RNA sequence: UAAUGGUUUAAAGGAUCCGUAGAAUGAAUUAUAUAUAAUUUAGAGUUAAUAAAAUAUAAUUAAAGAAUUAUAAUAGUAAAGAUGAAAUAAUAAUAAUAAUUAUAAGACUAAUAUAUGUGAAAAUAUUAAUUAAAUAUUAACUGACAUUGAGGGAUUAAAACUAGAGUAGCGAAACGGAUUCGAUACCCGUGUAGUUCUAGUAGUAAACUAUGAAUACAAUUAUUUAUAAUAUAUAUAUAAAUAAUAAAUGAAAAUGAAAGUAUUCCACCUGAAGAGUACGUUAGCAAUAAUGAAACUCAAAACAAUAGACGGUUACAG
């Protein structure tokens, strides 16, 4: 099953605001892939402003680092990815949506799909 | 009863591909596509796994 | 000067009538005055929160379809993804 | 001496569907005596392909949101709350109410929205995932395998019960304050059970479209809705739904593709009251549920419509 991941890191560190959405990233891809699955899409989006004053856990956000992560797994490894990304401090908010491959075993994410490039080939060409 | 176990068995054997793909007629079909492409290694083998992971 | 409402503006290389030089003209217009309103799939948009800003309210209340003007079936989409979007944090 | 009947509203559709028997009913062609046989694909099915969000339904698991209540603080001051107006044994000087923060807990699901739809019905609209079901059209395939369905089975709102959790709000009962001739009521305050969850029991609702299911057919229009084209235009064709109807039916109201024309199968009704009562039986922890009489009494009793009268009934004028 291909899946999309959309999550919103913390950002503490102000001078390096990625910082903690890279060892997130990694953290997840690694998972998925030594779980024998595949990572077709790691799209940054940038740093935003939430629409509230978000609560995870015991610390109040005012912002994240949004990103989207387009991988391929079985249904076991995505609710155990979505298991370690609920019990995560760094995780502000998090989603994870199927996108169904009974038509096309190639698809793009959410946003480029909404652009217009309906499958990753598109958006390499 | 034989017949229901085999046929869940057959389901469950390894290298088992989905929507109708079989592993050997996959494996022949990209030699096939490198082939054509020569005749116009470890980054195909990771193109094969990506493959044969997304339509295990 | 006199207010803009109470005057007709003729644009540039238009054919015109006399009628058009008044006040009928002016109140015919008044009561005769998108991207989803396409093959866009609007669930494909729940994670852009600016495109379906504009089909919400000042508070957030999702337009009626008969503002909206959207197909049956993109207004559900719509809906759909206006409400995942405030699910997962967006919005 | 009326069934040459009925069941939306007069008595009467089973809550729903699944399905057993049916001494119920049920396609086509040919041959031989209603059957047998061989053939056929129009009903009914199976598997693919293609298109579409098969998004909605069911179970499970994981999340979100506004608010409420309580607790603690901060500053600030004398009232607050409720009502038609007031008053309450437990609002406030022990600093309340209001405001601003911070913690905690339950329950619920604003807009979209039409329940459009989905589901057999009951139900079901905050988000995501897993699993299961549900669409249309083509291709191929089976060759009547179908319909209905007594008994039976399954599911079944709200209330109720048995255990165990939970209990913020609402709130039977109870206790008080009002109102009143009186209050046993409407209104106000505390508020137990219940409402929530888990495992069960129970199987009833105006469980309603007060309308059982299937099949064949019958004149139009307008909308959508969903496909298939053809080049926004064909006011594009083919389906379903919705709305208004023709005909038909009907006591009419009205129904309107069924309450029409027909066929098949099942359920049910036979004046009112006694009575969905008593007794018995079965089931259930119980509450109860199912089944379901008779005597006695009467010439009643009911439905639709008509014209008034009336209304602490509307609007318009004068
Ligand atoms: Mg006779
Ligand atoms: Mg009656
Ligand atoms: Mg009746
Ligand atoms: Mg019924
Ligand atoms: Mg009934
Ligand atoms: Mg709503
Ligand atoms: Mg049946
Ligand atoms: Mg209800
Ligand atoms: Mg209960
Ligand atoms: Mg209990
Ligand atoms: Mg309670
Ligand atoms: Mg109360
Ligand atoms: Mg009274
Ligand atoms: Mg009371
Ligand atoms: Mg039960
Ligand atoms: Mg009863
Ligand atoms: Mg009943
Ligand atoms: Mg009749
Ligand atoms: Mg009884």
């Amino acid at each position: 099953m291909l899946y999309e991941l959309i999550g919103l890191v913390r950002i503490t560190n102000s001078n390096a605001p990625k910082l903690e959405a890279k060892e997130l990233s990694s953290t997840i891809g690694k998972l998925i892939i030594q779980n024998r699955g595949v990572v077709r899409d790691i799209v940054p989006m940038g740093i935003r402003y939430l629409p509230k004053i978000m609560k995870k856990d015991q610390e109040k956000h005012f912002r994240a680092y949004h990103f989207l992560m387009l991988f391929d797994s079985s249904a076991a490894v995505q609710s155990e990815i979505l298991r370690t990304l609920k019990k995560d401090p760094r995780v502000i908010r998090s989603s994870i949506v199927k996108v169904d491959l009974d038509k096309q075993l190639d698809r793009a994410s959410s946003l480029h799909r909404s652009l217009g490039k309906k499958s990753i080939l598109e958006l390499v060409n | 009863t034989p017949f229901i176990t085999r046929i869940m068995a057959e389901l469950k054997e390894p290298l088992v591909l989905s929507k109708g793909y079989n592993i050997e007629e996959v494996d022949k079909f990209l030699a096939a596509i490198e082939s054509a492409k020569r005749e116009r290694i470890e980054k195909l083998e990771d193109r094969r796994e990506a493959i044969l992971r997304i339509l295990s | 000067k006199i207010d803009q409402s109470l005057s007709k503006k003729l644009p540039k290389g238009t054919i015109y009538d006399p009628f058009d030089f008044s006040m009928g003209r002016i109140h015919l217009d008044r009561k005769y005055q998108d991207i989803m309103k396409s093959g866009a799939n609007p669930l494909e948009f729940y994670a852009r929160p600016r495109i379906l800003s504009r089909y919400v309210t000042s508070t957030g209340r999702i337009q009626h379809r008969d503002i909206t003007g959207l197909s049956a079936k993109n207004q559900r989409r719509l809906s759909k993804a206006i409400r995942r979007c405030q699910a997962i944090g967006l919005m």
